[PDB]
């Protein structure tokens, strides 16, 4: 989720 | 370049607080990336590596348990290790991982391997997380020359004639192993073909054959392209990383892949352990494993 390039 | 003494400074911090910076000189990380930069253009491309060695995926900047890993593991050259790239981005100490891994680099460069991942690429790092702690603590002109140095990184290796080892996965592109010897450097990653998948591309087991990759850009295979893959070049086994698995290692099409994440903790949504893999002599894969806190 962090940002799907990837949480 | 006095590599003991920057090895020495930051193995240093071993046992402190987890966070505590280790803070090179600007000249001296300079010369960790053109001594290095000359080494990668010195090797294959397609590295062709003997076990026994040690195994990591994603770092991603952790350098506390890149430090735990070694500790584990053996600090180098106690064993030899192949890294399979994402050593920055996202975490808190991308400067000392990657620098601690340049380094071994340089001391140990027929004992110590870096692949290139998909974070080894400035239009990457730019965002994620690189690019702002390279300007915060040293300046704009030390990211380049770290750039310069990812762009000659190795793309794959091939251990013992058997484990193909990359970061990402495999292409639809590729079908001898000399397309990839063929790659020249310095290279970008590009956004499409060999290289791009090598470091994007990513297994699902609900794809038949080739399909769309959620990260809008490569694809991901499914479990009947990786035996294809293996029986066509008489490999027995898959290595990549890249991919966020909760066990540290994850395998895949009935043990003909594995994917490493060395990175524990790494995301807010489940929690991950992270995974060393142990390849003896004669290519049997035991882990050693950073459990999550
Ligand atoms: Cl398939
Ligand atoms: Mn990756
Ligand atoms: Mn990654």
């Amino acid at each position: 989720x962090l940002x799907r390039x990837x949480x | 370049l006095n590599l003991d003494s920057i090895i020495g400074r930051l193995l240093e911090v071993q046992g402190s607080r987890p966070g505590k910076n280790v803070q090179l000189t600007e000249n001296e990380i300079r010369g960790l990336c053109l001594k290095s930069r000359e080494i990668f253009l010195s090797q294959p491309i397609l590295l062709e590596l003997e076990a026994p060695l040690k195994i990591c995926g994603d770092i991603h900047g952790q350098y506390y348990d890149l430090l735990r890993l070694f500790e584990y593991g053996g600090f180098p050259p106690e064993s030899n290790y192949l890294f399979l790239g994402d050593y920055v981005d996202r975490g808190k100490q991308s400067l000392e991982t990657i620098c601690l891994l340049l380094a071994y680099k340089i001391k140990y460069p027929e004992n110590f391997f870096l692949l290139r991942g998909n974070h080894e690429c400035a239009s990457i790092n730019r965002i994620a997380g690189f690019y702002d702690e390279c300007k915060r603590r040293y300046n704009i002109k030390l990211w380049k020359t770290f750039t310069d140095c990812f762009n000659c990184l190795p793309i794959a290796a091939i251990v013992d004639e058997k484990i193909f080892c990359c970061h990402g996965g495999l292409s639809p592109d590729l079908q001898s192993m000399e397309q990839i010897r063929r790659i020249m450097r310095p290279t970008d990653v590009p956004d499409q073909g060999l290289l791009c998948d090598l470091l994007w591309s990513d297994p699902d087991k609900d794809v038949q054959g080739w399909g769309e990759n959620d990260r809008g850009v490569s694809f991901t295979f499914g479990a009947e392209v990786v035996a294809k893959f293996l029986h066509k070049h008489d490999l027995d086994l898959i290595c990549r990383a890249h991919q966020v698995v909760e066990d540290g290692y994850e395998f895949f099409a009935k043990r003909q892949l594995v994917t490493l994440f060395s990175a524990p903790n790494y995301c807010g949504e489940f929690d991950n352990a992270g995974a060393m893999m142990s390849v003896d002599e004669t290519l049997m894969c035991s882990f050693q494993i950073l459990k999550p806190a």
